């Protein structure tokens, strides 16, 4: 009976792709903490969000692939900009297929996460249920 | 037909009027048609234990409300000047047949979120019953 | 059939550093694993769980996300800053739980945390899989 779930934090993270390098819980390991891409096995409907602490502007978006193309979505941003904490948020419920992969992508010109011990900012995502 | 999920989005430029139900217009997934894009509103088919839960983008003060069968069951404000936040909130309901729950702001309306900010809402059966 | 879910809100006095952040007011509890007395969700069907809150707030807030048995440990933090202002957060993590273990949020010296009608903080969670 497959359990996939995760969640990842940044802590030592190494392009536009927001790594969470950091495993918390991977059960079934879908996630990969040197890629920050999700990958799914069984198919069928799975919930992702994301919290993600910044200080500045920060732009992200939780995007697919299907073959390897690229599938861009909604997007979540905090242009507060005033170099206090802010956690931006997001999520949505995505139908996958075997082999598709989830991410978190950032704006190239709104890309700032918090980068420390203070506070974390965290990626999950779980199966709801297959087909 | 016996499970139940949805993700839906506010594709529009204009806020919601103030003191009303948030309709969220566009469909990410809806498979069992549970919420109504021409109401705003989930109607349970299924019983059992649901998670409700929306990040909404606003450049002004924000306040949304989660409505259960006629009761405002939580509310979460976000005031920001200008600038663009990100207003989220959920809760957990066991709903019976026939349940309505739905989505609304207050005298602080504004979901108008910058480029590349958006608003959604999702829901899901997790414990059928 | 392991059904277990709980949510409750907070309409509580100005908390300490270290203190457990109590829910009183509980909107779901199946199973009666959360509770309201205590703030602390205690784990009795070992499995992976996903617990999420989101706080009202007028001004800055720091809360640690606690996992253990009898002396907890932060798993993670979430800080959400705000200058002369009204804010909501959240935090969200998937967690794997053997038998006994507590989660539940605990309180830093970043304490601006509010809960009323028109202004609630809800903590919640639910199981995924059980084993
Ligand atoms: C072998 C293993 O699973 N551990 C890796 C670690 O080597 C690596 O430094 C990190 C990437 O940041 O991801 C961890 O999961
Ligand atoms: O009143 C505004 C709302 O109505 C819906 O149809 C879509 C839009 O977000
Ligand atoms: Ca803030």
């Amino acid at each position: 009976q497959p359990r996939p779930a995760f969640s990842a934090i940044r802590r030592n993270p190494p392009g536009n792709v927001v790594i969470f390098d950091t495993v918390i819980t991977n059960q079934e390991e879908p996630y990969q903490n040197h890629s920050g891409r999700f990958v799914c096995t069984v198919p069928g409907y799975y919930y992702f969000t994301f919290q993600v602490l910044s200080q500045w502007e920060i732009c992200l978006s939780i995007v697919s692939s299907s073959r390897g193309q690229v599938r861009r979505s909604l997007g979540f941003c905090d242009t507060t900009n005033k170099g206090l904490f802010q956690v931006v948020s997001g999520g949505m419920v995505l139908q996958l297929q075997q082999g598709d992969q989830v991410w978190v992508e950032k704006d190239p010109k709104k890309g700032h996460i918090y980068q420390g011990s203070e506070a974390d900012s965290v990626f999950s995502g779980f199966l709801i249920f297959p087909s | 037909k016996f499970q139940s999920v949805f993700t839906v989005t506010r594709q529009t430029h204009q806020p919601p009027a103030p003191n009303s139900l948030i309709r969220f217009n566009a469909v990410l997934t809806n498979p069992q048609g549970d919420y109504d894009t021409s109401t705003g509103k989930f109607t349970c088919k299924v019983p059992g234990l649901y998670y409700f839960v929306y990040h909404a983008s606003h450049t002004a003060n924000l306040c949304v409300l989660l409505y259960r069968s006629g009761v405002k069951v939580v509310t979460f404000c976000g005031h920001t000047s200008k600038t663009n936040q990100v207003n989220s909130g959920g809760v957990l309901l066991r709903l019976q047949v026939g349940e309505e729950v739905w989505l609304a702001v207050n005298d602080y309306y504004d979901m108008v979120g910058i480029q590349g900010s958006d608003s959604v809402f999702s829901g899901f059966l997790l414990f059928p019953d | 059939t392991q059904k277990i879910a709980f949510s409750a809100t907070r309409t509580i006095v100005p908390l300490r550093r270290d203190q457990t952040i109590r829910f009183d007011h509980v909107i779901t509890n199946m199973n009666n694993n959360y509770e309201p007395r205590s703030g602390k969700f205690t784990c009795k069907v070992p499995g992976l769980y996903y617990f999420t809150y989101h706080a009202s707030s007028r001004g800055n807030l720091c809360v640690n996300l606690m996992r253990g048995r009898e002396r907890a440990q932060k798993v993670v933090t979430f800080c959400d800053y705000a200058y002369n202002t009204f804010q909501v957060t959240t935090g969200g993590m998937v967690l794997k739980l053997e038998q006994g273990e507590n989660v539940f949020l605990q309180a830093t010296d970043k304490n601006s945390l509010l809960g009323m009608e028109g202004a609630n903080s809800i903590f919640s969670g639910f199981l995924l899989f059980p084993d």
